């Protein structure tokens, strides 16, 4: 963005311009979203059947 | 011994309170019984087991 110099005759020496300053924007990664379950084996084989759904 | 269903009955009268009872063999020997029985007194099976991941 750049401003202006209001001036009757128009020279500018005794006076400072538009400097140029960058900025940025930064994204990051987030932390892990996580689902996590653990069962028994004897469960497997005597309770869970359907467990695809 | 069942007065309404006398069809199951398997002994031949009631035990009432007072009935003298005894126990099989001497107080505290240790021995090696053996064991009649048919066929289907008692059974035996096995579960199938599935592989973990």
């Amino acid at each position: 963005q750049f401003s202006s110099l209001r001036t009757p005759t128009g020279d500018i020496s005794g006076q400072n311009k538009n400097n140029l300053i960058s900025g940025k924007a930064t994204g990051r990664v987030g932390n892990y979203i996580t689902v996590a379950v653990e069962y028994q084996q004897l469960e497997e084989a005597i309770k869970l059947n359907q467990l695809e759904e | 011994y069942d007065t309404t269903n006398p069809q199951y009955n398997s002994v031949s009268r009631q035990v009432e309170a007072g009935d003298a009872v005894s126990v099989v063999g001497t107080a505290s020997q240790t021995m090696k019984p053996n064991l009649f029985y048919n066929k289907f007194f008692c059974g035996l099976g096995s579960i199938p087991l599935p592989k973990l991941h």
